[PDB]
RNA sequence: AGAACCUUACCUGGUCUUGACAUCCACGGAAGUUUUCAGAGAUGAGAAUGUGCCUUCGGGAACCGUGAGACAGGUGCUGCAUGGCUGUCGUCAGCUCGUGUUGUGAAAUGUUGGGUUAAGUCCCGCAACGAGCGCAACCCUUAUCCUUUGUUGCCAGCGGUCCGGCCGGGAACUCAAAGGAGACUGCCAGUGAUAAACUGGAGGAAGGUGGGGAUGACGUCAAGUCAUCAUGGCCCUUACGACCAGGGCUACACACGUGCUACAAUGGCGCAUACAAAGAGAAGCGACCUCGCGAGAGCAAGCGGACCUCAUAAAGUGCGUCGUAGUCCGGAUUGGAGUCUGCAACUCGACUCCAUGAAGUCGGAAUCGCUAGUAAUCGUGGAUCAGAAUGCCACGGUGAAUACGU
């Protein structure tokens, strides 16, 4: 059963910047293993609120509002050392946060 | 690569994966018996009923792994997902059918909790009198 | 259906007070304005003022009060007789 | 709406951290049943008396910056219209709603 | 009658949203309340000309200024001393060092809250607002609005109670989850009390912003480019 | 109101019978939303059809259901004046699902062990002609006879209909009145 | 959106009025913390840590006391005084923008006929013309299927091998989240004024803007919020304020809105049995551990969310048991104990359980949603959240009658 011995993990509120960071690194692990890596879809969160639309009278109508959280995954069959180093420079940052640790 | 036929069967929004070989009238279940996964339960005879409308209850063999479903509805995903395999001993056996109706992915989709409202289409009652 | 927990719930709070009238078993009536709390040995002999929501209602402390809390023989809520309006017994 | 009941409220919260996160294994010794016939006196009562002007059981998460009564969220530290008025001007990350 | 704003769940969706940061579901009320003090003080300190968009980012230790400017000329203010007190306190309020860059040709005109502030000010002196509107709709129209519609109200007239008017023109389509509909309502005070306009904008159903994705899509960068994970 | 045919949402035969009259059935019987109860109730009420006559598993269930089947309803069609009660012809789709509600709805008012006997019990007695839905049968075929002697606007449409060049008319119709 | 005190408006009682919190100045003090004692607590006395920031080295600021004024503060009055915002009619099928025409003109016409439609959807068409809002579309999300990924995802085959995707290894496969492929009366047929359009046919998961959500016009209604927040008119500013404590809106005279769960047999009781999707968790949650009578207790691996846990997902399924006896259904009340969250469970908080033991066998006027993943019914999780769920929000399981007629 083929798994990461690493872990690198991208999470953001906002979809389209991590989808641009991820893009990145998918071909930094190419550049740093022998396979032809992509996004993984992990599943992505939504958290549920809900509120009033009148500040006060009649309640017919109110408001459901979402907020996603959008989880990529980052990893070869198996990673490597060389990938971890390369990885590591070349990742975005300005509005998602990269952890490369496991928990 | 492959080495059996496979069906997919989504019906109800559960998946039966079914592979399909030669053997003896028989099926097995998540690596167990009928008498455990549908004793005695109507599901029993929903599986049956494709094999038995195929006249092939004594010389097909079949594995059976299912997930997302409840304990009779997955035997209505198995019934779209043995005629869905069985494609591939005879390709026009599921043409006819899909022209009678008769195997089909099943026909609702997912509808959402509405806003404001106490379920998917139930608005809040109220007398207001 | 239910009661309350273990140990002490005495308090800084009923302490203060309550050890300068334990040693003369009682001096005077006791202003008190924290009655959310539970009786214990050091509060029996005692008599504790209890405050209402409005004013303190003196409260002579037993032996047989010493499961139950301060402010609960002090009223809280209103009361109408059983089928007409009347004036209310509880402050 | 008042300004006492945000002054109350906002003294409370830091303190509550400050006071009570010390003070959360003396909530065992004089309640909880981790005593038996241990303790269970007034030497941690001294003690206890510091997180209760300012504890989470006076702390209703609320109204630490906000002047709305009820139906606030701790997690924007706002309340219901103030979500809704800052979702209408976009100032929110990842704001949209459910389609499905 | 009813006013609606229905809008309010588009805003990163072909369009940006007016802020852009991570926080883990347990931090957001920390780093909400640092994107509005930034926010409410920024635009005061370059209110010397205008901006048609603010756009605020938290990268790894920092917070990183982004704005939509009608030049970056003589909006942030001549020499970049102004543009680094900018920086002290925008370092100040999020508690990390401080990044800005400057963008973008758009005028502030074709954006909302000029157009606003613009139809306020008659109002305010009194001039008019039975054409300062329609004057509004097509400055905006002839920089790039395929349609704009406007809701003035306040004390018109000079009269003891309250008044309505309404303007629309071109296309303001609300049956819909994208387009850019960049929107603002202005609020102040004149010698009657406070009165305000409601300014939608449609710039384009993918145009309006710097932004026309509308997801996190998983086929990308990889179309058909398959890989078998064995045998290679 | 409808302005063009609209058709129904049902499920395939059944797993056991290979019927689509045993697919409403079961459908029917359903409690809680679970088809799974009353399917299992269904074939165990039908066993028991199967000791009371030895001739088939279906015997009583398919002559109740024919004994115990509607053809006719009443609408109320009235302005003005007097014109009384209307009777329609029921479709198929009604007169099934309307004999297989009656069944059981009668069925309940038993208690035993299973809900399987009572259906049973029911069945049995209905194929004889001597069901509770008998009654319901009845009533329904009187009032639907009876109310034909007068109907709607019939007194100035035997005018209306021959002074606009268009055919006999008698019922509520689009674009004009009888 | 979670009302013991706090919250919270209201009230009483303590305690003070440039004022409990900002900026500005004058004066004394570093702020903060810890701690004994009196006092309900605020407060006060005394103890112990520190003398920092800047400096004509005076003294000021931070923050606290106290004062001067600006000013703070006010659920203060006023919503025929407002700004911001939103309910209704309604998914009404109309409403409006630019403009010509017919009347002297208020105004009409368009916006009405025919066919078609939920629809002003769209064909034909008159001085009404053209076009936008409403609504159709892109939209997001889903569905077979095309497509990419390949973990915290999977395994037809092959290996280590207790035969478990744990792991060598593999991509036939579910599988997750996304671009979306597809469907247009275009195709073929009938009808219909050529036509729009309805219906049938076929391939396909599927023929009828694919399912689902978003989705709601101008605007009367002196609608309603000054209590998110803006704010004048306009009143108190030793207060129509505030620190501190306790109480309160869940009292009880009755009734009433709404929802849960139940009134059984399709089921409950016991025991055993099957597969979820979704998502949240560093004063939080959390396996195992020892402790305990269920409940729970501390110790602690672990936890960013297909990594550990809530979780045994339930309903549903199996067997034996149980009918009209208020039971073998339902188990409420309350006594009382064990437990919980919390200085504090009494009126007004969560959970286990023992004793005793009721209502309820389908309910009058009244009263609402539904065209199908719907209705119904079950469990799950989250927002709120110290502690309150039966509520709300979203998720997934099983999953129905019929739509002639206006």
């Amino acid at each position: 059963m083929q798994n990461q011995r690493i872990r690198i993990r991208l999470k953001a509120f906002d979809h389209r910047l991590i989808d641009q960071a991820t893009a990145e690194i998918v071909e930094t692990a190419k550049r740093t293993g022998a396979q032809v890596r992509g996004p993984i879809p992990l599943p992505t969160r939504k958290e549920r609120f809900t509120v009033l639309i009148s500040p006060h009278v009649n309640k017919d109508a109110r408001d459901q509002y979402e907020i996603r959280t959008h989880l990529r995954l980052v990893d070869i069959v198996e990673p490597t050392e060389k990938t971890v180093d390369a990885l590591m420079r070349l990742d975005l940052a300005a509005g998602v946060d990269v952890q490369i640790s496991l928990g | 690569a492959e080495n059996q036929y496979y069906g997919t069967g989504r019906r109800k929004s559960s998946a039966a994966r079914v592979f399909i070989k030669p053997g003896n009238g028989k099926i097995v279940i998540n690596q167990r018996s009928l008498e455990q996964y549908f004793g005695r339960e109507t599901a029993r005879m929903v599986v049956r009923q494709p094999l038995e409308l195929v006249d092939m209850v004594e010389k097909l063999d079949l594995y059976i792994t299912v997930k997302g479903g409840g304990i009779s509805g997955q035997a209505g995903a198995i019934r779209h997902g043995i005629t869905r395999a069985l494609m591939e001993y005879d390709e026009s056996l599921r043409s006819e059918l899909r022209k009678a109706g008769f195997v089909t992915r099943d026909a609702r989709q997912v509808e959402r909790k509405k806003v404001g409202l106490r379920k998917a289409r139930r608005r809040p009652q109220f007398s207001k009198r | 259906p239910r009661s309350l927990k273990k140990g002490p719930f005495i308090d800084l709070h009923l302490l203060k007070k309550v050890e300068k009238a334990v040693e003369s078993g009682d001096k005077k009536p006791l202003r008190t304005w924290s009655r959310r709390s539970t009786i214990f040995p050091n509060m029996i002999g005692l008599t504790i003022a209890v405050h209402n929501g409005r004013q303190h209602v003196p409260v002579f402390v037993t032996d047989e009060m010493v499961g139950h809390k301060l402010g609960e023989f002090a009223p809280t809520r209103t009361y109408r007789g059983h089928a007409a309006d009347k004036k209310a017994k509880k402050k | 709406a008042k300004q006492s009941m945000k002054a109350r409220e906002v003294k409370r919260v830091a303190l509550a951290d400050k006071y009570f996160a010390k003070r959360a294994e003396l909530k065992a010794i004089i309640s909880d049943v981790n005593a038996s016939d241990e303790d269970r006196w007034n030497a941690v009562l001294k003690l206890q008396t510091l997180p209760r002007d300012s504890s989470p059981s006076r702390q209703r998460n609320r109204c630490r910056q906000t002047g709305r009564p009820h139906g606030f969220l701790r997690k924007f530290g706002l309340s219901r219209i103030k979500v809704r008025e800052a979702a209408m001007r976009g100032e929110i990350p990842g704001l949209k709603k459910a389609s499905w | 009658g009813q006013k609606v704003h229905p809008n309010g769940i588009r805003l990163g969706i072909v369009k940006p949203w007016n802020s852009t940061w991570f926080a883990n579901t347990k931090e957001f009320a920390d780093n909400l309340d640092s994107d509005f003090k930034v926010r409410q003080y920024l635009t005061k300190e370059l209110a010397k000309a205008s901006v048609s968009r603010i756009v605020i980012e938290r990268p790894a230790k920092s917070i990183r200024v982004t704005i939509h400017t009608a030049r970056p000329g003589i909006v942030i203010g001549k020499k970049g001393e102004d543009v680094e007190k900018l920086r002290k306190v925008v370092a100040d309020i999020a508690g990390v060092p401080a990044q800005i860059n400057i963008a973008e040709v758009r005028k502030p005109e074709l954006d909302a809250k000029l157009v606003a502030d613009s139809i306020t000010s008659q109002l305010e002196r009194r001039v008019m607002f039975r054409r300062a509107m329609k004057r509004a709709v097509q400055n905006a129209m002839r920089l790039g609005a395929k349609g704009i519609k406007v809701e003035v109200s306040g004390r018109l007239g000079g009269a003891e109670i309250a008044r309505t008017e309404w303007y629309r023109e071109g296309r303001v389509p609300l049956h819909t989850l994208r387009a850019d509909i960049d929107y603002n309502t202005s609020e102040a005070h004149t010698t009657y009390g406070v009165i305000g306009v409601k300014v939608w904008i449609f710039k384009g159903e993918i145009l309006g912003g710097m932004a026309a994705v509308e997801q996190p899509e998983k086929p990308a960068a990889q179309p058909k480019k398959q890989q078998r994970k064995g045998r290679k | 109101p409808r302005r063009r045919v609209i058709g129904q949402r049902k499920i395939l035969p059944d797993p056991k019978f290979g019927s689509e009259l045993l697919a409403k059935f079961v459908n029917i019987l359903m409690v809680d939303g679970k088809k799974s109860t009353a399917e299992s109730i269904v074939y165990s009420a039908l066993e028991t059809l199967a000791q009371r006559s030895g001739k088939s598993e279906l015997e009583a269930f398919e002559v109740a259901l024919e004994n115990v089947r509607p053809t006719v309803e009443v609408k109320s069609r009235r302005v003005g004046g007097s014109t009384y009660q209307v009777p329609v012809e029921v479709r198929p789709v009604r007169r099934n699902a309307l004999a297989m509600r009656w069944i059981v709805e009668a069925a309940r008012k038993r208690g035993d062990k299973s809900m399987a006997l009572r259906l049973a019990n029911e069945l049995s007695d209905a194929a004889e002609n001597k069901g509770t839905a008998v009654k319901k049968r009845e009533d329904v075929h009187r009032m639907a006879e009876a109310n034909k002697a007068f109907a709607h606007y019939r007194w100035l449409s035997l005018r209306s209909f021959s002074h606009q060049a268009g055919a006999s008319s008698k019922q509520p119709a689009l674009g004009y009145l009888n």
